[PDB]
């Protein structure tokens, strides 16, 4: 094995790949990156078994091929510490690894590569391109629902289910369920799979609004994400998220469309005002009326009234301001449009101009 | 305000259920079955949600408030449980019982696990406003003699056959530590599906598992039985329950029984325990340890307790276990002649 | 190397597992009815199988051919728990994953699928240790573990363990193995290697394991070493010789039948030992005691000490209490001497000649 | 100029004296190749542990192969012996006693051997672990990898976890014989061209009880107090310990109950001035060994044959109970020694006392 | 600037040091011979030459001269080590220096060359406080250290040391000064300061010296300090507490004919009087000692107490030697128990009626 690189094409994926691996590994390889020079390519994967990210450089020197693993810390800490601009060439002698940069020379200890936990050969079950758009959109989207702990481990994460030319995100937390579809625009089978908070938060942080087109491969139990020459794996969490069909009410006859910014600076005025824990906020609606009490019983009621659009029947509902004022943040736009049955059901907010994504959110019975 | 048991609360159960629900005692093993057969009666009948907290300065309330003051998005009629602390609620843990009675809802199934309270907390604002609706399972843990009535009784229900040496055998190695029993009970059922276990039977599958406390093993060298202080003992041993407390609570029983053994010579009996304050149920117990020995012991029974507190804690050696076993054989109608012992 | 026999012979199915036939049978029911429970608890003493008992349940619950009792030690799963590299099978210790930090990723990575196999088994070991967060947190986990997951707990004293662990666990506390089981599997494994043994020198070997195959093996390693690939009885009593530390209960034996003799050679080889003769003095007026205390009580005798059983009894049995009570004050006076005395190992002899062949004359409480 | 202990460490299998079982068990298992790969070795502080983990190390990692003779010539040889082999790790115990500090030695248990053909682990005083430490170092003592080997030592085996005795090979190394430590002593100075006088090295024997390397630091004191010679009059000054023969004629005065002799031998133990306590010690040793030849004929060692037949005869003329009384009057007088206004008064009124109370004939009672 | 008599009259050189020549001669000779061990440990009672012993064998090793066994005292490491400054020259102090992190950079700069001189001298005194743990530690520094650094251990009591320890370092044995070495040392003193003193006033401090040269020196300041600087007679036995009369020989005599009133009323007036208990009990033993070296062997006692002696004669006549000894152990015990009783007259009176008890 040889190979010959420079340390500016290495600073950005060793950082990338050594990243996520932090603290402590559960086995003693775990700690330690596992790089492999084939075909004029080198790939370093930063294994952290629940996930692996595994970076892509390009190779243009005479190397040799060859796959070893070498602890990333200090890996990392001689990439960077040489001169800026200096080459750096990487040698296998017996057990052992001779990085060259120059006039300096180090060594390595390195573990076989045999021992490295490998990647399964599983077939993706559902392989697909997608643009990075539409992926931030379903991730910004479906993001802020899922539970951050919760005892239900399913609920951690967000289920993506793909049918037909369609891929559709689903997330909650017990009381609210925001769902977000987009068509993929090619057909592939019907396939349902939970991605863990951790998971998407990294495949997030990947995104950068690039032109390499993000492909999606959906396994039994692991997601793989390309992006360009990146490679991010995750095991899916496993359970059974609950079907969100059931949970969407089915004629929500009233009807109340408002200005988005509006309720927005109402909601921001009644949380600064009611800064108080607990007590969630009673918003009374009437016909073009809408005052928002602080249910707060020692607090002074920092009543606010507002001239909404609506002109169906009042009511009076104790619903939770960080909630609603969370899912409002979430649809940024200037109109909204909320959809209910009765004082006792799910109400359900969307864009008033746009529908693919719905926030069936639940009011705080009082 | 019904007090029950475990055994009959499934019939209450069917008949019907109730709002407020709360498990009060010691036995662990009563404790899981009466909150599993609450929660599966709770989800036949159509309750989904199972939340569980434990009661404790550091956790937090709020979500326990939202939860309580809102339904589920995919379920409804929830049901809490409440892990309350071993010590028992404080004021702070009243306040917040009170809150959450003020704001209780029908549709959420309160369900309370932890150690039976005391008189002095027996009595609170929250648990008089639950009185209308409370139905309170005493779940103690049965004493020795109730052991092999409670065993016989698990045995028929689950249609073995114990005869009296299974039974004794079953008490002896899993006393106070039913849990283990029932497990053992199961595992005897696997492994023979006839359902007759003889004595051979029960003992080539059964190991010594008991867990005690101090107070029973001074109960025992009280009553004299040299075996059941020896087990405990040993018991208490592989525990690895330091011996201080073992020291003290002999020290009070042998102090006490010095002053009334001594103070017996022309005062009667009644008249030192009405003053004492002892407990009811202790004086037949007391009045048998009292005549069970004479003067010429509860001396030597001192002076080897204060050598083996002085060994303890100036030599510190660990043959205090020979001395307390000793001690015990000592308190026992036995020889003692207190050379070995150097009392 | 040639490996070891404990690393060789590791019982790499149920058919070749010695003993421990009542949790063989119902773990065999298991896994044939499919009753799999969230939790096990394979607890007893040291070289018994617990270990070998949970890997064995590890690859029958995850072979490739299914949930079988009998699984087939060929398939990929089943060779990759043998060779201990299985990416499910988690093997983890309470010694140094106590830390709350630990604790917490261990829960997290719970959640998580398996890799490549139907269970992801977590093997744990001595979860006595285990502080009271990370004790709470795994009643928690094991309250509603998820379906894909498994604890396979392995412990030692499960006294310290609270019966909390139990309520969400099925335990299947191990038993000696008693020394005819531990000679037939010694035999065997010599048999099966082509080494050369006497039945007696298995018998000691057997005898001096004390109830851990792990023992046996570990001595009858010890016998080829010295023995020169070949066990021999001259080989294994010298070695038991060397390795015996019983030597307090040999001299209570030799002052008792008074045999002056005995004492000095026992006396000699303490000396060789190089115990310290103020704990050996200390240990003989223990065993003192426990005899003193065995005549008082038959149940004295805890079941904690098995080697020397038949000894104490018989001590215990023949002597009277006179003569026990003569011995105890005679070891008590010589210890409180020592300090004193012109040498440790003097001292000791003197103390030791005063008990079997003197006696103290006794004070007189003259009349007043 | 360089310590005895130091400069004449064991560099062979051979050069190993005593602890014949455990040398004899290691090069079987060398020559037969049936390594285990965990040894445990105990014994008493001196004894050879250290060095016989050492001669292990290096015949496990000699450059021409794994046997019981190393050639001690080449690289690897020659390291160990310096103390700087790259892959023979030796480790304290007390350095690393948290749980913490033992996985991280045990991280790197995995990476292969730098130059060695084992990576070899030399725990020192292994019983100062934690019950945690030990716990974790279970499983990687029960299967380490294939090219790790594990050399544990400590002076008490007793407070080691059953585990870990069960999990590694045990050693348990004897106490030197007087002999052997004699025979060592003569050996090494002889190497050393250096006078030596036969019973200077007896009583060095006698002072090491089985520790030899307590015997080489005494020779070196010896040494330095003789200036470059092991004289019989040096060695009994340093070690304050009066001839044999004084003792006996201060026992054989007390027993024949004629005061002026013990007057007259004490006066002349004060003008050559030695500390009394150890004369009175040594009228107990000698008391003990006529109880001892009482009790058994072999009961005194050769070091003593010079004044066996004299003993011997104190043994038949003196009955037990006397020589028990004679003991414990001695002894307690040693007991009250500390508080006496002066040693030479207090041992003078220790005699007093066993003249007084001495059965045979008692010192006379005037009224 | 004044300094007492102690840190006055340390030695600086061997031959200044009175007795222990056994060690010193082992030390010359090593030092002169090059075979120079790397673990010199000091046993002995307090107050018998342990730091100065070793100050100077510090000064010999870094003596700018070479390896010299007697070191000259004026070169500046010998100056600095003299007043304390040489930094090759650790002092430290086990019993502060317990916690871990003191003994693990204690082992990790033995690595670093001296600063000055040729060896980087560890004075570690009593030893005997440091941790198990510490000297498990130090087990490999003390075996194989680098030919740089000499371990100097001083402790009061090697027994409690780890066995260990005591194998790896070389044993100097501090015998404890005699009466007459310590009163040469005093009258030396005295004369060399320009300070008269009377042969009865050194004896008596050398006698309560009890064996250790710095109390005696104290002892001595304290007399200076009483004495309006003057040694005398009287002022001693004041300071001291000393009877030197025949009060104890008449309080002897009334404990042995029991006649318990003649007893507390000695005591009594001895305790007006104000004298030291612990002296009178010694006095009384030695008066028992004398009786019985006199039953024994009457060309036994002195003329000193000739005044005294057929008085004396009559208990060797009439008193038998086992009750001389039950006296004497009576008293022994009283002695043993006089610090820890309640008061130091109830403990003598506990002791003498407890003699009294005793009777033919
Ligand atoms: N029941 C058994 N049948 C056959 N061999 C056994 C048995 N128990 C132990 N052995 C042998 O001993 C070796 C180690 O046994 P283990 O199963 O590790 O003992 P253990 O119960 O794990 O002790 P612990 O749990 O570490 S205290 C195995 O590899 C076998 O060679
Ligand atoms: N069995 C032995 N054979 C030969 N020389 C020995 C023997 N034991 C001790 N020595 C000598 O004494 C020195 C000390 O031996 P070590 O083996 O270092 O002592 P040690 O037993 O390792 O110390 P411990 O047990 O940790 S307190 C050696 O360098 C030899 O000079
Ligand atoms: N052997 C001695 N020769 C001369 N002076 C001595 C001797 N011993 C003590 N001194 C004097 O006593 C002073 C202090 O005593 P040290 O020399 O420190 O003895 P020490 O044994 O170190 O005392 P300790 O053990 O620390 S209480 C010295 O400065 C001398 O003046
Ligand atoms: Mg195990
Ligand atoms: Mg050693
Ligand atoms: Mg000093
Ligand atoms: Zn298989
Ligand atoms: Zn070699
Ligand atoms: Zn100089």
């Amino acid at each position: 094995m040889k190979f010959t690189v420079e340390r500016e094409h290495l600073l950005k994926p060793l950082q990338q790949v050594s990243g996520p691996l932090g603290g402590r590994p559960t086995l003693p390889i775990l700690g330690n990156l596992l790089l492999q020079v084939a075909d004029g390519t080198l790939s370093l994967t930063g294994t952290d078994l629940e996930m692996e990210m595994v970076a892509r450089v390009a190779l243009v020197q005479p190397h040799e091929p060859g796959a070893t693993t070498v602890p990333a810390r200090k890996f990392f800490d001689i990439c960077r510490g040489l001169p800026e601009g200096a080459e750096i060439a990487v040698q296998l002698e017996g057990e052992r690894m001779l990085v060259r940069s120059g006039r300096s020379r180090f060594s390595l200890s390195t573990l076989p590569a045999a021992d490295f936990p490998n990647l399964d050969d599983w077939q993706s079950e559902v392989e697909f391109t997608l643009p990075q758009a539409t992926m931030k959109r379903l991730i910004e989207a479906t993001q802020f629902s899922m539970a951050h702990q919760d005892v239900r481990y399913y609920l951690n994460g967000m289920l993506f289910e793909t049918e037909g030319e369609e891929l559709r995100t689903v997330a909650t937390d017990g009381h609210r369920l925001a769902v977000c579809s987009m068509p993929i625009g090619q057909s592939l089978p019907s396939h349902s799979v939970i991605v863990p908070r951790k998971g998407v938060i990294e495949l997030m942080r990947m995104l950068d609004g690039g032109d390499n087109p993000l492909r999606v491969q959906i396994g039994s139990n692991n997601i793989r994400a390309h992006v360009g020459d990146f490679i991010f794996t995750s095991k899916l969490v496993d359970g059974r998220f609950p079907d969100y069909r059931r949970v969407l009410p089915k004629n929500p006859d009233k009807h109340l469309e408002a200005g988005c910014d509006l309720l927005k600076q109402a909601f921001a005025r009644a949380a600064i005002l009611s800064n108080e824990k607990f007590r969630g906020v009673r918003l009374y609606v009437s016909e073009n009326q809408l005052k928002i009490t602080a249910n707060n019983p020692e607090q002074e009621e920092a009543e606010e009234i507002l001239d909404v659009t609506y002109s169906g029947a009042e009511m009076e509902i104790g619903f939770n301001v960080s909630y609603v004022l969370d899912v409002l943040n979430a649809l940024k736009c200037e109109n909204v449009r909320m959809m209910l049955t009765d004082s006792v059901s799910s109400v359900q907010i969307e864009d008033a101009a746009s529908q693919s994504a719905a926030y069936v959110v639940m009011p705080m019975r009082l | 305000m019904i007090r029950l048991y475990p055994e009959q609360l499934r019939a209450q159960l069917n008949e019907g259920l109730r709002a407020a629900y709360l498990l009060l005692g010691n036995d662990p093993l009563l404790l899981q079955e009466s909150q599993d057969a609450v929660r599966q009666v709770a989800a036949a009948q159509g309750f989904e949600e199972h939340h569980t907290f434990s009661i404790d300065p550091n956790t937090d309330w709020n979500a326990i408030f939202s939860l309580c003051q809102a339904m589920s998005l995919f379920a409804s009629r929830q049901t809490l449980l409440l892990l309350l602390p071993e010590n028992g609620p404080n004021a702070a843990i009243n306040e917040q019982l009170l809150t959450l009675t003020g704001l209780l809802h029908d549709d959420l199934l309160l369900i309370v696990r932890g150690n039976k309270l005391s008189k002095a907390q027996e009595n609170a604002a929250w648990f008089t406003a639950l009185a209308n609706r409370s139905v309170q399972v005493t779940c103690q843990t049965p004493e020795q003699a109730q052991l092999p009535r409670w065993v016989a009784a698990r045995a028929k229900q689950l249609n073995l056959e114990l005869d009296d040496a299974a039974n004794q055998v079953l008490c002896y190695c899993y006393e106070g530590n039913l849990l283990a029993l029932a497990q053992a009970l199961e595992r005897l059922s696997l492994l023979w599906p006839d359902g007759k276990l003889t004595l051979p039977r029960v003992e080539q599958a059964v190991n010594d598992a008991a867990h005690f406390t101090p107070f029973h093993w001074v109960d025992a060298l009280l009553m004299g039985k040299s075996k059941r202080a020896l087990h405990i003992l040993q018991q208490l041993r592989l525990e690895g329950s330091e011996p201080v407390i073992l020291l003290r609570t002999l020290q009070r029983e042998l102090l006490l029984l010095v002053n009334l053994k001594r103070q017996s010579a022309h005062t009667p009996l009644r008249a030192l325990f009405d003053k004492h304050r002892v407990w009811q149920n202790r004086r037949g117990m007391m009045g048998e340890a009292l005549n069970r020995l004479s003067q010429t012991q509860l001396r030597q029974a001192v002076q080897l307790l204060t050598r083996t507190e002085l060994t303890l804690k100036q030599d510190y050696g660990q043959s205090v276990w020979a001395e307390l076993e000793g001690l015990s054989l000592l308190l026992c109608h036995k020889p003692l002649a207190d050379v070995f012992i150097d009392g | 190397s040639y490996q070891v026999l404990a690393r060789k012979w590791r019982p790499q199915t149920f058919a070749d597992v010695v003993g421990q036939e009542h949790v063989l049978t119902a773990l065999a029911n298991g896994l044939s009815l499919g009753r799999i429970h969230h939790a096990y608890l394979f607890s007893g003493t040291r070289g018994v199988g617990k270990t070998s008992i949970a890997r064995l349940l590890a690859k029958g619950l995850n072979c490739e051919t299914g949930i079988t009792a009998t699984p087939c030690g060929v398939c990929d799963n089943c060779r990759e728990i043998e060779q201990g590299r299985f990416v499910d099978l988690i093997e983890i210790d309470a010694a140094s994953r106590t830390k709350v930090e630990d604790t917490r990723d261990l829960l997290d990575n719970v959640q998580y699928a398996p890799a490549r196999g139907r269970f992801k088994v977590y093997l744990i070991d001595e979860v006595h240790m285990l502080s009271r967060h990370s004790f709470n947190a795994l009643l928690k986990t094991l309250e509603e573990p998820p379906e894909h997951v498994k604890f396979l707990l392995a412990t030692t004293d499960p006294q310290k363990l609270p019966v909390t662990i139990l309520s969400r666990c099925l335990q299947f506390h191990l038993k000696a193995l008693d020394v005819e089981q531990i000679r037939h599997q010694l035999e065997h494994i010599l048999n099966e290697e082509h080494i050369a043994h006497e039945p007696r020198a298995l018998q000691l070997l057997a005898r001096a394991a004390e109830g851990s195959l792990r023992d046996a093996l570990s001595l009858t390693d010890q016998a080829i070493a010295s023995g020169d690939g070949q066990v021999s009885t001259q080989a294994v009593s010298a070695m038991l010789g060397t390795l015996d530390d019983d030597q307090a209960l040999s001299l209570v034996e030799a002052m008792v039948e008074a045999n002056g003799e005995r004492v000095m050679a026992l006396i000699n080889e303490a000396a060789a030992r190089g115990i310290e003769w103020e704990a050996l003095l200390v240990e003989m007026l223990g065993l003192l005691h426990r005899i003193a205390m065995v005549q008082l009580s038959p149940a004295a005798l805890g079941n904690d000490m098995a080697a020397i059983e038949l000894r104490m009894r018989e001590l215990a049995r023949t002597i009277p209490p006179t003569d026990i009570q003569l011995y105890y004050q005679t070891l008590l006076i010589g210890r409180k001497e020592l300090p004193y005395a012109p040498d440790r190992r003097m001292g000791v002899e003197m103390t030791l000649l005063r008990a079997l062949a003197f006696h103290p004359r006794m004070p007189l409480p003259e009349p007043e």
